[PDB]
């Protein structure tokens, strides 16, 4: 049903670039999730894996 | 994040809580034990008199 052309929005009205909106940065390769107490799973820790697995 | 899984602390890591949530690291000098429960002195090895 959606259909939206990002070739004409303006982001603040001055921008081109689309923002962003997370609670985390994502972790990057070869590092695992983790969990902060008290707080929704959508944010996180990124720790690392463990000797000998990837 | 109600709801969760259990797993291991990989080697040398232990916890004492009832949801450790993260793996604490071992003190130097020192090493994880059978059950991963309680870090214990490690071992030093010569040729000894005894
Ligand atoms: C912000 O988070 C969303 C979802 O939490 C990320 O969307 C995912 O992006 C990856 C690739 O980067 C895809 O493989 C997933 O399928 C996406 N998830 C969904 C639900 O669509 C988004 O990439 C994150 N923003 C940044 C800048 O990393
Ligand atoms: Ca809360």
């Amino acid at each position: 049903r959606l259909f939206i052309n990002e070739e004409k929005i303006l982001w603040s009205g001055f921008s081109r670039e689309v923002p962003f909106s997370n609670c985390s940065r994502d972790c990057l390769a070869g590092t695992r999730k983790g969990i902060i107490e008290g707080e929704p799973t959508c944010c996180f820790e990124c720790v690392e894996c463990p000797d000998g697995e990837y | 994040t109600c709801c969760f899984e259990c797993v291991e602390c990989p080697d040398g890591e232990y916890s004492d809580e009832t949801d450790a949530s993260a793996c604490n690291k071992c003190p130097d000098d020192f090493w994880s034990n059978e059950n991963h429960t309680s870090c214990i002195a490690k071992e030093i090895e010569f040729l000894s008199w005894t």
